[PDB]
C-alpha cells in the first residue's frame, strides 16, 4: 500500500483533471470528439449495459436445457437470441461450473473483460493485484479475498483472456429454486458469480 | 514486450483493494477518457492492439499505480505524438492553463450526429476481430504443443509465465488479427486462434496445485507440435 | 518470490541515469543508513540472504523509483518488527517528532570500542558465505543441466529468465550458504555452489544474439542433470 | 522518467531524512548503534575502499604474467597477495577480456558487486534499468549507453552476481603502453573497464 515516494489522491486527481480536460480540448478543436459523444459512450455504460444482462443468459440457460447447449456451443450467437452482444463480447465462450470443476477468468495482460453481459469491469478486475495472483493461486485467493472455499479435490480452471475471445463463467444453480421464476433466479446471479470468484447466491 | 505490465505470477503486488460498492466512473475526467476511445479509434490514432502496446509503454511505477483510465490518457497522447496528430507542446501549454483555470471553458464546438451513429454502431454491432483465412488450421483439440520462447520488443500476447511451456489445444477458434502485427503497425495479418490448457505444475513447478489448470489463448505461430 | 526486483529480461524500465560523476553519499541519511548494516547484523535483526528478503517485499513502485538506501530502511524496519526489536507506533510518533524538529538531537549515548572493532575486522576479514559439506559435489564442469521451474514464495537466488532452462556447468566453487533456507529464517544448510552457462538464443528465443552468452551461479538443488 | 504520481526530489528527502533520523535515534537507544561507528564506516568506503584497489591488481596481472595466472585461477587468494580482500569480495572471480571475449558483470537480482577491489558501486549498476537490460542486449547497451562497440563476431558474456562468488573482469591492456611503469598504466583502469561496460583508456 505505502508508497512514500506517492502524491496525496488530492493532488493525483487535480494533475490528471488539468490534463485530461487540455486533450479533450485538442480533440474538440480537431472535430473528433464533442460534448454529445462522452455523454453518449457515459449513459450505455451506467445505465443499459450491466451485469442484468448476464443474469439474463444464466437463468435462460438454467431453466432451458437447449439453450444452455447452444450456449456452451457458441456464447456469441446464443446471447444474440436474448439480444445481447456487441463491443467487447464479439466473440464470447461460455464455461459451466459443476460439482467437479470451477472457472474462473482473468486478462493478466489487461483488463478484457466482456462488456455486453457484465458491462465494465470493477476496478479490482483490472489492477495487479487479481490479476497477478489468480493464475498462481487462485485457490487461495478465493478462500483469502472472496470467502469461497473449493475444496482440493474440485479442478480450478483459470482462463486468461489473452485473446478477444471473451470468457464468462455460467455458475451453478443453487440448491432451493426448483420451479422457481426467471425474475426470481435473476436475483441469485452476480457479477462475481460470471467471473467465477463467488458461487451464485444461496437462497 | 517483456513490460511490468505481463503481471500473471508475480508475487509482492499486495493485497485485492475491493471496496464494497463502487461507481462505474469516479470522477468527470474518467467518463472523458472512456469515450476518447472511440473518437481516436474513428480518427485512425490507433486500433485495438496499438491501444495495449501504448499503455504497455508506460513508466511502470505510473502504470502500477495510476488510476485505470489514466492508463487511456497515457496511450491517447502516444498514438497522438506517432501520428503527428497531438502537439506535445500545445499539450503542455493547455495543461497548465487548465491547472491555473479549471473552470475555463471547452473550446466552442459543432455537435456530430454521425458520432454518435459510430458509438451506437460500435457498442450494439461490435468491432468483431475474426477473420476468413486461406490456409486450414495446424493444430487440433488434443495435440500436446510448446509455446514460443521469443521475447520480442513490440506488441504481442505472450505472457512471461507460459513461454516455453507445455500444454494441450483445447479448441480451434479461427483466425483472428493478429496483435504481433497490428499492435506495430504492420496490419491484421490474421492467424488461426487456440486455447491450450497448462497444468499449475507446468507452470509453477512441482509444488503447484495437482488440481489447476491455466487456459490461454495462443496464435498459430505462438506454438508448435510436441504430439499430434 | 517472483518480485518485481527480478528485473532480468524486463523492458520498458527507461534509459540509464548515469551522470558525469557522483558522490560515495548523496546525503547524511545515506551514511546512517549505510551504517546501520553492520550495526543490526551484528545485533541480530537478519542475515544477508535475510537482508536481501526484506528489500524484495517492498512496494514494487517505491522499490523501482526510490533511493537505493531507502531499500536498506525498509528492510531494517521489516526484521525490527519481524523480531520485536523496533516497535512501529514508538517508530511512528519519533518520525513525526524529527519531522517537525528536524535539528533536535539524537539521543545521548556511549561510544563503544567493540562497534569500531566490529566494523574493522567485517571490512577488512570479510563474512565468507563458504561452508564445507559432508556430501561431494553432484556435477561437474561440462555437464549439461536444466534450472529448476519450482517458484517459492520465500526468499530465493531464481531469477524468472533462467527458469526451466538449459545450460553447461562451467565451474564448481565449493559449498555455500543456501538462501533458500537462510533467507527464510531456516538456517545455511550450505549446498554446492556452480556457474552454469546459457545461451542468448536459449533465454530469450530464436532471435537472442547468436554470440552471447549468460552465466549464473546455480546451487544444487536448482539445477538437475541432462547430459554428463 | 516522468511519473505523475511521484512527489518532488526535494519532499521525498525531507521524509526519509525524517525517518531516517527516527530510526537511528531507537538503534542509539538499544546500544547498537553510535556516532563514531557511522563515522568509521563513511570513512572506509569514501576515502579508502574503491577502484584504485582493483587498478593495482590489474597493473600487476599486466606487467606479471604469473600473478595473471594465479588471479585467473583463485581471485580471492591472488589479490590478498596485495593485502586487497574482506566484505563483499571474499569469494573474486576474475575474467579475462581477449579478442575473442568481452565479459560484463552485472547483479540482476540485487545490487552484489566486489567491494574490496572497487568500492561501493555507482548508483547506476544498483538500479533497475542497467540490471534489465544488460542480460537481453548487452551488445546494444555497451554502444548505446556506453559508446563503446563490441564486434557482433566477438563473445559477450554476461556474468550474473547471483551467488556470494564476485566477478570482475580484468581488461586488456591497451595499446601503445610498452615498457610502461605500474603507476602509468593504473591511469588507464577504471571501475567501468572492471565492470566490462568500457574497456581500459586508449593512450
Amino acid at each position: 500500500t505505502e508508497n512514500i515516494l506517492r502524491k496525496s489522491d488530492e493532488e493525483i486527481q487535480k494533475e490528471i483533471t488539468a490534463r485530461v480536460k487540455a486533450l479533450e480540448s485538442m480533440l474538440i478543436e480537431q472535430g473528433i470528439l464533442t460534448t454529445s459523444m462522452i455523454d453518449r459512450m457515459a449513459e450505455i455504460y451506467e445505465n443499459e449495459v450491466g451485469p442484468h444482462l448476464g443474469a439474463k443468459v444464466v437463468v435462460k440457460a438454467w431453466t432451458d436445457p437447449e439453450f444452455k447447449k447452444r450456449l456452451l456451443a457458441d456464447g456469441t450467437e446464443a446471447c444474440k437470441e436474448l439480444g445481447i452482444g456487441g463491443l467487447q463480447g464479439e466473440d464470447m465462450m461460455w464455461v459451466e461450473n459443476t460439482d467437479e470443476v470451477h472457472h474462473v477468468v482473468v486478462c493478466t495482460l489487461c483488463s478484457c473483460y466482456p462488456w455486453p453481459v457484465l458491462g465494465l469491469p470493477p476496478n479490482w478486475f483490472k489492477e495487479p493485484q487479481y490479476r497477478s495472483r489468480v493464475v498462481r493461486e487462485p485457490r487461495q485467493l478465493l478462500k483469502e479475498e472472496f470467502g469461497f472455499e473449493v475444496p482440493p479435490s474440485k479442478e480450478i480452471k483459470v482462463w486468461d483472456a489473452s485473446s478477444e475471445m471473451r470468457f464468462v463463467v455460467l455458475p451453478q444453480r443453487p440448491a432451493g429454486t426448483d420451479g422457481w421464476s426467471e425474475e426470481e433466479l435473476a436475483t441469485l446471479v452476480t457479477r462475481e458469480s460470471m467471473i467465477g470468484v463467488e458461487p451464485a447466491k444461496a437462497v | 514486450m517483456n513490460g511490468v505490465y505481463d503481471v500473471g505470477g508475480t508475487d509482492g503486488l499486495g493485497p485485492i483493494n475491493r471496496p464494497a460498492d463502487e461507481p462505474v466512473f469516479r470522477a468527470e475526467w474518467e467518463k472523458v477518457a472512456f469515450a476518447m476511445f472511440p473518437a481516436t479509434f474513428r480518427a485512425g490514432f490507433m486500433g485495438l492492439d496499438e491501444f495495449r502496446f501504448g499503455i504497455e509503454q508506460m513508466n511502470p511505477a505510473e502504470y502500477l499505480e495510476s488510476p485505470y483510465y489514466w492508463h487511456w490518457i497515457r496511450t491517447y497522447i502516444h498514438h497522438g505524438v506517432r501520428t503527428g496528430k497531438i502537439d506535445l507542446e500545445e499539450l503542455e501549454r493547455r495543461t497548465q492553463y487548465y491547472r491555473e483555470n479549471p473552470d475555463a471553458p471547452l473550446p466552442e464546438h459543432e455537435q456530430k450526429p454521425e458520432l454518435i451513429e459510430f458509438v451506437n454502431q460500435a457498442v450494439y454491432g461490435g468491432l468483431p476481430a475474426s477473420r476468413e483465412v486461406d490456409r486450414p488450421p495446424k493444430f487440433k483439440e488434443g495435440d500436446v504443443v510448446r509455446f514460443s520462447t521469443a521475447s520480442p520488443k513490440g506488441h504481442a500476447r505472450r505472457a512471461r509465465y507460459v513461454r516455453g511451456k507445455t500444454g494441450t489445444v483445447v479448441k480451434h477458434h479461427g483466425a483472428y488479427i493478429y496483435p504481433d502485427t497490428a499492435g506495430n503497425g504492420l496490419g491484421e495479418c490474421p492467424e488461426h486462434l487456440y486455447t491450450v490448457r497448462f497444468t499449475a505444475q507446468e507452470l509453477w513447478g512441482p509444488e503447484g496445485d495437482p488440481n489447476s489448470s491455466v487456459y490461454y489463448d495462443c496464435w498459430e505461430p505462438y506454438i508448435e507440435l510436441v504430439d499430434t
